[PDB]
């Protein structure tokens, strides 16, 4: 098979193939994730100079790996497929095998093992894609947040962002996140996230995506008009 | 030691195009003149038969050659590239066709088998394109006759006419200016040897040219009888003298 | 200097630059020294240490009962390369029960140097080893180096400033060629011939590591408050 | 250009630079010959003394092949070495299949093949050596020499290495002075002489001779290395010529 | 395992399925519930080799859930048993075949209609009012041919089901130790708890 | 570029070289050796104030009697670490016995010249494994990317390394208690790391013969913190 | 059909006492109705204080003693010359042993 | 070794961009250009042949829209050949999903395998990107008419109307302005006739340098049928639209 | 400037290695030719043994392929050594699988397509050598069959190869321009030899001793060289004359 070492290090201690996967990660369209009392949402920011895309059957930005977890993403889309496909595997092996579902820690550290693994092996090139993973383990209520990233590093998060302008809105999220006083409903936390958003994305039109997880594998997507209610009372606050 | 270069050697350029595959290309322009003329109920592959020395004996160097008893075919550009496709051509006939349906592989179908290899040969890795374009020349009982080119890349074109290599563009004009939808073939036949001889600079007679037919069944080109249905090959090289009698009343 | 880019390119004056660099992490190296008698074979190894905090890196490692070798330069690859004698050895007593020739242990090395010099991927060994042995034909010291090289001496040294010892063996030659039944004799003519190679700071007790094999003595290893006995 | 940075690259001239590099690192060893003679060969090698510490008789430089074939090389050792290793294999087929033991002309397009094939892909290196090699077999006497093109020829006498033409020259005097044969223990002789004259190109350090041979009727057709006695007396015929 | 039958009504499956698990002279246990459910609508029954029958149960399990998740969609009763046959036919030229003899009743939510599948070992499939694996079938089958009717409720369906368990705990040598009966409907798989 | 696996002119392999320029980018980590027991600490250095603390582990059980800290990039570690459990729990497995704390840094420093034209390029991280066996005791080793590892009384590793490693050269005695090694880990890590010390940007671990490897409490260590502020101000 | 065991007899006791240890074995080797040797040692000190025996098919004790014996060497070289306690060799021991479950050493064993 | 010759077809630019798929897209927008336009009760692909000269034989040919099964078919813009390679892998996977499960394959699990052998090329094997450019057309009884697209990369989109190919940035204008949700397919016959019209590059739009097919429901009851037409048909649609 | 380094097509569609093996063809300076007589083919070739200490019967560019084939090189003697090794190994297995002698023209294929394969495949080099294979075949009679590096191969009336190929190519178009015929006119394989000096002669404007020539004579079932006394004996007769 093809041989080549594509991830190596340059000499100032650099591996340049994983710096410029990020890069494609920076070029994504944005992603965020807040955590509140008793859920966590994941909302994506979706880019506006497309119209004539059937949204009934393109591809939505978060993707079930299980019944209770999910993951969004910024970067390659064609990338992210591929992690998705492994994640879901893994988590119906780790069903069969442990008679359990993954833990939200254990299903990041696999998706993270994956893309670590790309970048110190021969002839592959790393993920262009970075990951908000987010749920509940089995019978906990207590929320999780992860974010993984083309090294294969993975952490932890009160709320993340990724992608284009991430920056802005991880500032927003950075002033307006009290780790003291998280969103203590649905409600409120699906405002802050969409408030987020609205930094960086332009009219709340068909350009932002909002998926709630609760507890015991609850998830439901919102639709356009439950999302423009909350684009709707954000700006008339806004008047002030 | 093996093959250290399993990475393509034909990429993409910043412009688009593919680097190969238009060298293989420019190749192909310098190659010697062929062409393919369709008829009613014939098809005729002809081309020159430039010598390497007049020492050399040019029958042993056929470059028309018979693919399958209804298929033949011709070329433009490097000669040995194309020997060795008759060679993959022939055989595929068989392997993923005959010994499958018991019966010969139509003519689309053969040709598409041929541009698959050439299209392998665009893409996979340490090996460079083929070097030629083949004039493909057949028939089969649902389809009829038929003309196809297949090109470096592999991409390949029904024909009512074409030719390809040195003088093609003179040559395909000539073509578009005779041709009609009624041609017999020896119609067809009498073009071509017009059309060749713009193109042949040397001598013009029935031992500097190779040129074959697609046409009716020869029994007498079969080899045994006592099978109804086995009625003989369509494909017929044109012997040196029968090139000669038609060049009298050229 | 076009010509280095790896092992399998000839430079225009018919160089490997590859091994040349291989060799160059020996010089680098800490130095130690081998020499022996005719009952006797004798290896003296200065080790290394990162700082005031750190061990001293070990440079002899024992092969078989009846052999052993001392490193400068790459550790790691003297691993590999003990590793792969301590096999050989153990081929030879279990198929054959028959210890393994010094001489041949030789040829293994250099068979094995030689083939990382001569394909695309590889690199050579950035190793220099002394063996030390004591086989069907008396004692043996050999000077392996990663070029593929290996030669039969009855002294020499390796690594940086080797060359004090290397010049200092070659003048006592006549007298410790002749330390036959006794140990702790050609012992301090090694201790002797390894300070002929020191700058700045001379030998102390978790510094200086001793090695001997011969007639009655199994291939041993002395360290630490064993070898204050030779400073 | 850049031709040369890439084992089996033509060159415009029509060369492969390569092997051409490999031949400098030859040309930059010590001396080695072989002389042909009524009923066998003789093989000897110049061995540089760099120390005192060297042990003497202890580092050989002449490799036997089955039990009938000698060789020796100049140039890169270990390499040598490497060629004489897949030789031994070669021999062991051979026999193994047809019993016989391996022909001294089968032997060489052995090596040639395996060296030849060295110089046919960019991932490997050619052999930085030259070898003399030859045996008595059931035609008699053979010696051959080897270049890292692959290239190798049969020989009367034959000598590579840095004393390389002076060691040729005296050769050729003896294939004129002697047009009806050499003899085993004569050839023996000369060939110590010769390796001393051409140690003359390489004279700053002084050597160590080597010397073996296969004689129908002197070893009985199969290789030995001169020792002792025999060995002595043509370090001797040797250093009367000198003077 | 041993028993396994399964009766499509007019509006539901309803699978039964011994209790028992036997090995040797000792009835090991005596509340196994010889089943997987594959998907929402979808119930699998199993009987066969030791060790075996779980293991194939639940790989096509993990598979139609594999499934259930990338496409966001539930299989049909007919896709599933078709993607089991194939299985069962792949394995049964393997090295070591499994020994699995399964029915898939199903609720189909695009047709409305409860299906039931018997497949054995081999990989043979039926699609059938009712079924039965192993020596049951001697028994339930000519019972089932008499009081079958195709518009039965339910409830019917339950009684005549009852019927065959008496009759199998009537002439049946062993002693299966009663079955565990399961519905597959329009609003998917409920176990009924007393029988 | 040339050879994954070429040596320089000065006779080193560039790629193990330049793996050590990523490793004095990671954050530090330090460990110290007294006849108390080994202790471990890191600086974790989150990199935003959202990110949730505890999260970050680059202290990591390897066997009950054997703890590991990292530096660099840790993504790397993760195989080593498991092939380090794995060969602890291996050798057990064959042995009935505890492996040798040298063992098992041997085995994981053989994973790590296995690369080139094995895997891709060499480990972007450097480990301090801490452990005791019944042989050597208490010991402590730094295992580099080249396949080198040397045995420390102290040793600091990360961004903050040449300081804090002259601080340990100055500080370290042989008959050191373990609470003053604990003391004297927090005092360094907050001499150089970028932010103000604390029990969320640091964690501190030890690994005794009596109770084995433990990783400590933000509460227990919040308090050794405090103990150390104290002790300061105090001359 | 080939057969590849064989019987070759003796027979081999070990006892324990407070501070030492005996392995005892007869010196007899035999198959079917001969004697092969009335002195083949069938009990061995195979380094670190333990002594080995493998009872049954010679040939598979002979193999069995050897690959242990090696295992003593290789623990040296891999674990700084620690010695090989009885505990361990004794684990060590079944796996050599185990590693065979499907063409079994024909010998029962003690050290 | 070889590694000096070797481009490195999967790698990344600085700025995070896989240099071949971008020259791959480059390399497709010099092809003929392609339309889906997805209506209520159908499906239309149009597409425009590379150059065509009068010697070719028109309706022996394909060299734009294949078909996957009896539901999908495809319209083709870059090289025909890698095309091919595709298609072929495309037929098979559908058949294996109907033995399989004995139900014919959804649009998009088919078009997400094909685009997923794609993105496949892009990250390992150090092979070139495949050429092509694909708009999917099918219908299924989940999603019932659909509409992708995937190019290169391995990245797919579903679309109400869609170009590939060259002036796509014209052709999507141009859908975009007379493009209407309730539309019925020979309206959609039309505005994808008039679009290709405008964004030709050649003289006037003759039905010898077109492919054409529609997907409808339009056979009898509740099944679909593919129509892929000949060029009388083609002819009689361009004078029947007022466009000859 | 890589499109010359290896076996890819540069942007006039030429490739530059194969051009170069061409040119390595002629790196020994050695001319050969081959003519047909009425039963047998004949091929000569210089010889030329510049070192005094080389054993002159070991110095030969033509190789006995099978029974009825042989095969004389143009080219270094390492690439000629191995295209005769494998020509061997290809014709004793084609006489194996199928039951009968491999003729020159198959072989001649065979290894031409080989050959092609090394302008194709990159890894590869091509050999710099041109192949001349002769026979009389046992349906075709006297057989002239010839390979170059580009994997071309044709038949001939009559060829040569070498430093001075078109000299005598021309020389020999003469003649048959003259005869009127496709062949030397000649019953014994001794005359045809003897033709075939006397043309190399002519053409090359230099006089051949019995150790300056090479010559192999293929006849009906059977394909042998000859030594410096049938040559002599050969350039004896040529003088008398």
């Amino acid at each position: 098979g093809y041989d080549r070492a594509l991830s190596i290090f340059s000499p100032d201690g650099h591996i340049f193939q994983v710096e410029y996967a990020l890069e494609a990660v920076k070029r994504g369209t944005c992603a965020v994730g807040v955590k509140g009392k008793n859920c966590v949402v994941l909302g994506c920011e979706r880019r506006s100079t497309l119209k004539l895309q059937d949204t009934r059957i393109t591809p939505s930005k978060v993707s079930k790996i299980d019944s209770h977890v999910v993951l969004s993403f910024s970067g390659l889309n064609a990338d992210s497929r591929i992690l998705i496909e492994k994640a879901r595997v893994e988590a119906q092996s780790h069903r069969l095998t442990l008679e359990d579902p993954v833990t939200v820690e254990y299903l990041t550290r696999y998706v993270a093992g994956v893309q670590q693994r790309y970048t110190q092996s021969g002839g592959v090139r790393p993920f262009g894609v970075s990951t908000l993973i987010a749920g509940f383990d089995p019978r906990d209520d207590e929320p999780k947040l992860y974010q993984t990233e083309p090294s294969g590093i993975y952490s932890s998060w009160s709320a993340q962002t990724i992608g284009r302008n991430s920056k802005t809105v991880r500032e927003f999220l950075e002033k307006n996140y009290d780790r003291k006083e998280p969103p203590a409903t649905v409600e409120e936390c699906v405002k802050l996230t969409v408030r987020s958003l609205l930094e960086v994305v332009q009219t709340g039109a068909k350009n932002i995506e909002i998926t709630v997880v609760k507890p015991d594998s609850d998830i439901v997507a919102l639709s356009s008009e439950e999302i423009n209610q909350y684009v709707t009372q954000i700006e008339q606050e806004k008047q002030e | 030691m093996t093959d250290r270069y399993s990475f393509s050697l034909t990429t993409f350029s910043p412009s688009g195009k593919l680097g190969q595959i238009d060298y293989a290309l420019t190749a192909v322009k310098q190659g010697v003149t062929s062409l393919g003329i369709k008829a009613t109920n014939g098809v005729v592959i002809a081309t020159e038969k430039k010598s390497s020395s007049p020492l050399a004996m040019s029958e042993t160097l056929s470059k028309v050659s018979l693919l399958t008893p209804d298929i033949g075919a011709v070329y433009s550009g490097m000669g040995p590239d194309y020997r060795v496709l008759v060679d993959k051509s022939r055989k595929v006939a068989h392997t993923s066709y005959k010994r499958i349906y018991g019966e010969y592989p139509p003519t689309k179908l053969l040709v598409s088998e041929v541009a698959k290899i050439m299209q392998e040969a665009t893409q996979s890795g340490g090996v460079r394109p083929f070097g030629v374009s083949l004039l493909i020349a057949g028939h089969d009982e649902f389809n009829g006759f038929s003309l196809y080119q297949v090109d470096p890349s592999g991409s390949y074109f029904p024909w009512k006419a074409t030719a390809i290599g040195k003088g093609s563009v003179a040559a395909k004009t000539f073509l578009e200016k005779r041709w009609n939808d009624e041609l017999e073939l020896e119609d067809a036949i009498h073009i071509a040897l017009l059309t060749l001889k713009e193109s042949v600079e040397g001598e013009f007679n029935g031992d500097t040219i190779e040129l074959a037919i697609i046409g009716d069944e020869n029994p007498d080109l079969l080899g045994y009888t006592g099978i109804p249905t086995d009625k003989g090959p369509r494909f017929r090289k044109l012997t040196s003298q029968e090139i000669n009698d038609r060049l009298e009343a050229l | 200097n076009n010509y280095d880019g790896d092992t399998v390119t000839f430079s225009p004056t018919g160089r490997l630059f590859q091994v040349e660099y291989a060799l160059e992490a020996i010089k680098q190296g800490s130095v130690t020294v081998g020499l022996r008698s005719n009952t006797h074979a004798v290896l003296v190894a200065l080790k290394r240490n990162a700082d005031e905090l750190s061990s001293y890196q070990k440079k002899i490692i024992k092969c078989d009962e009846h052999m052993g070798l001392s490193l400068a330069g790459l550790a790691p690859d003297a691993r590999v390369l003990s590793n792969y004698l301590r096999q050989q050895c153990n081929y030879s007593s279990l198929v054959f029960n028959r210890k393994l020739a010094v001489e041949r242990a030789g040829h293994l090395l250099c068979d094995k140097a030689q083939k990382n010099t001569q394909s695309y991927g590889g690199r050579p060994y950035g190793v220099g080893l002394l063996i030390i042995g004591y086989d069907k034909s008396g004692a043996h010291l050999l000077e392996f180096q990663p070029s593929g090289n290996v030669t039969e001496l009855y002294g020499t040294a390796i690594g940086a400033r080797s060359q004090g010892a290397k010049t200092y063996l070659e003048r006592t030659l006549d007298t410790f060629i002749k330390i036959d039944g006794n140990p702790d004799e050609l012992i301090k003519a090694g201790v002797e011939a390894i300070s002929q190679s020191l700058r700045d700071e001379s030998l102390t007790v978790d510094n200086l590591s001793i090695a001997i094999v011969g007639k009655d003595t199994p291939f041993t290893i002395y360290d630490g408050e064993a070898v204050a006995k030779y400073i | 250009t850049g031709y040369d940075l890439s084992n089996s690259v033509f060159s415009p001239d029509g060369r492969n630079f390569q092997v051409e590099y490999a031949v400098k690192a030859v040309e930059n060893g010590t001396t080695s010959i072989g002389i042909k003679c009524n009923d066998g060969v003789v093989f000897a090698v110049e061995k540089l003394i760099t120390s005192k510490l060297l042990v003497p008789q202890k580092n050989v430089k002449i490799q036997v092949v089955d039990r009938h074939i000698g060789c020796v090389y100049s140039g890169l050792i270990p390499d040598g070495r490497h060629l004489v290793n897949r030789g031994r294999e070669e021999a062991a087929s051979f026999k193994k299949l047809y019993k016989t033991p391996i022909p001294i002309p089968a032997f060489a397009d052995r090596l040639g093949q395996y060296v030849q094939a060295h110089t046919l892909y960019n991932s490997v290196r050619p052999f930085g050596v030259s070898t003399i090699f030859g045996g008595v077999d059931k035609n008699g006497a053979h010696l051959y020499m080897l270049e890292p093109s692959g290239s190798y020829w049969g020989y009367k006498g034959a000598a590579t290495g840095k004393g390389r033409q002076s060691a040729k020259a005296e050769l050729e005097k003896l294939v004129d002075h002697h047009p009806e044969g050499l003899s085993a223990r004569e050839a023996v002789k000369q060939a110590a002489k010769i390796i001393y004259l051409a140690h003359e190109d390489n004279k700053e350090k002084d050597f160590e001779l080597e010397i073996s041979w296969c004689s129908l009727s002197e070893t009985n057709g199969l290789h030995k290395f001169v020792k002792g006695d025999l060995l002595q007396e043509a370090i001797d015929f040797a250093q009367k010529e000198i003077n | 395992m041993d028993i396994i039958l399964g009766i499509r009504v007019q509006d539901s499956v309803i699978l039964a399925s011994s209790k028992a698990v036997t090995r040797g002279i000792s009835v090991l246990k005596d509340s196994d519930d010889k089943t997987r459910q594959l998907s929402p609508h979808t119930l699998m029954s199993f009987a066969g080799e030791a060790g075996d029958t779980v293991q194939f149960a639940e790989y096509i399990q993990a598979n139609i859930q594999l499934y259930s998740i990338r496409e966001d969609y539930e299989l049909s009763p007919q896709a599933v048993s078709s993607f089991v046959r194939q299985e069962l036919a792949k394995s049964i030229r393997s090295r070591r075949p499994y020994q699995v003899n399964v029915l898939i009743g199903g609720y189909d939510k695009k047709k409305n209609k409860p299906e039931l599948y018997q497949i054995d070992y081999l990989g043979t499939k039926v699609e059938l009012p009712y079924g039965a694996h192993g020596y049951s079938g001697f028994y339930t089958f000519s019972l089932l041919d008499h009081h079958y009717r195709p518009d039965m409720t339910t409830e019917e369906g339950l009684d005549l089901l009852k019927l065959c368990v008496q009759e199998l705990e009537k002439r049946m040598p062993m002693d299966f130790k009663g079955v565990i009966v399961k519905i597959v409907d329009k609003d998917g798989i409920r176990q009924v708890d007393d029988f | 570029d040339r050879g994954v696996s070429t040596f320089s002119p000065e006779g080193r392999l560039f790629q193990v070289e330049y793996s050590l320029e990523a490793i004095k980018l990671g954050s530090t980590a330090i460990g110290i050796a007294t006849k108390e027991g080994v202790v471990l600490g890191v600086e974790k250095r989150a990199t935003s104030p959202l990110l949730e603390s505890d999260s970050i582990e680059k202290i990591v059980e390897i066997d009950r009697h054997i703890g590991c800290a990292m530096s660099g990039l840790t993504a790397d570690a993760r195989s080593m670490i498991e092939h380090a459990r794995t060969a602890a729990v291996t050798h057990n497995l064959y042995y009935d016995e505890d492996i040798n704390v040298e063992s098992l840094t041997q085995s994981v420093c053989d994973l790590a010249l296995r690369f080139g034209e094995l895997m891709s390029r060499p480990f972007g991280v450097a480990l301090l494994i801490a452990g005791h066996d019944a042989d050597d005791g208490y010991q402590l080793f730094h295992a580099e990317p080249s396949g080198t590892f040397y045995r420390y009384n102290a040793k600091a590793i990360g961004s903050g390394s040449e300081g804090a490693q002259a601080e340990l050269l100055n500080e370290w005695h042989s008959s050191l208690t373990l609470k003053e090694a604990e003391l004297l880990v927090l005092k360094i890590l907050k001499q150089v790391m970028e932010e103000k010390l604390d029990e969320n940007n640091a964690q501190l671990s030890c690994i005794t013969k009596q109770d084995g490897f433990k990783i400590y409490d933000n509460e227990k260590t919040a308090e050794l913190i405090k103990e150390l502020k104290e002790k300061e101000a105090a001359e | 059909q080939f057969n590849p065991y064989g019987d070759n007899g003796g027979t081999i006791l070990g006892i324990a006492g407070e501070d030492f240890a005996v392995l005892a074995g007869d010196t007899r080797n035999i198959t079917d109705y001969s004697i092969n040797s009335r002195y083949e040692p069938k009990v061995f000190d195979c380094g670190d204080n333990i002594v080995m025996s493998a009872n049954g098919f010679a040939a598979d004790g002979d193999a069995l003693v050897k690959r242990f014996k090696n295992s003593v060497k290789w623990y040296h070289f891999d674990h700084n010359d620690k010695k090989l306690s009885i505990n361990s060799a004794a684990r060590n021991i079944q796996h050599l042993l185990y590693g065979k479950r499907f063409f079994p050493y024909y010998v029962h064993t003690i050290i | 070794g070889s590694r000096r010759y070797d481009s490195r077809t999967t790698i990344f630019s600085p700025e995070g961009r896989l240099y071949q798929v971008e020259y791959a897209l480059e390399s497709i927008s010099h092809a003929g250009t392609a339309i889906g336009i997805m209506a209520s009760d159908g499906i239309v692909l149009a597409a425009e042949r590379k150059v065509t000269s009068t010697l070719l034989e028109q309706d022996t040919s394909t060299e734009k829209l294949y078909k996957l099964n009896d539901k999908i078919a495809v319209a083709v813009a870059g090289l025909t050949a890698d095309a091919e390679i595709l298609i072929n892998t495309a037929r098979i996977h559908a058949q294996n999903y109907l033995k399989t499960y004995n139900e014919d394959i959804p649009v998009e699990i088919l078009v997400r395998r094909l685009s997923d052998i794609k993105q496949g090329y892009t990250q390992h094997g150090g092979l070139r990107p495949f050429g092509v450019s694909f708009i999917y057309a099918g219908y299924d009884d989940r999603y019932g008419y659909q509409l992708y697209t995937s190019n290169p990369s391995g990245n797919y989109t579903g679309w109400k109307a869609i170009s590939v190919g060259a002036n796509t940035s014209a052709a999507q204008t141009l859908l975009q302005m007379d493009y209407k949700d309730d539309m019925k397919v020979d309206d959609a016959i039309e505005l994808a006739l008039k679009t290709l019209s405008k964004t030709t590059d050649s003289s006037a739009l003759t039905y010898d340098r077109l492919e054409f097919a529609t997907i409808r429901k339009g056979a009898n009851d509740g099944e679909v049928y593919q129509k892929i037409f000949k060029p009388q048909e083609i002819k009689d649609i361009l004078v029947k639209t007022g466009i000859t | 400037g890589y499109d010359r380094h290896i076996t890819i097509f540069s942007p006039e569609g030429r490739l530059y290695q194969v051009e170069y093996a061409f040119k390595a063809t002629n790196q020994t300076n050695i001319n050969s030719l081959a003519v047909r007589g009425k039963d047998c083919t004949v091929v000569i070739s210089q010889k030329k043994v510049p070192d005094k200490l080389l054993d002159p019967t070991t110095v030969s560019y033509i190789f006995c392929i099978s029974r009825t084939i042989g095969m004389v090189v143009n080219g270094p003697i390492p690439d000629a050594r191995n295209a005769a090794l494998r020509a061997k190994a290809e014709a004793a297995e084609f006489r194996y699988k199928y039951g009968y002698d491999m003729p020159c023209d198959v072989l001649a294929k065979r290894m031409a397509n080989l050959s092609q394969i090394y302008t194709q495949r990159a890894y590869m080099r091509p050999l710099g050598v041109i192949l001349t294979f002769v026979s009389v075949d046992e349906e075709l009679g006297p057989s002239i069959y010839k390979t170059d590096p580009a994997g071309y191969y044709v038949g001939y009336k009559a060829t040569a190869t070498g430093p001075k190929q078109q000299e005598i190519t021309t020389n020999l178009e003469n003649h048959f321009k003259k005869s009127k015929i496709d062949h030397i006119n000649e019953e014994s394989w001794e005359k045809v030899v003897e033709f075939a000096i006397t043309h190399m002669i002519d053409a090359l404007g230099t006089e051949f001793s019995k150790n300056d020539l090479e010559v192999g004579v293929a006849t009906k079932d059977k394909f042998f060289t000859l030594s410096a006394e049938n040559i002599e004996e050969r350039l004896v007769a040529i003088a008398e004359q």
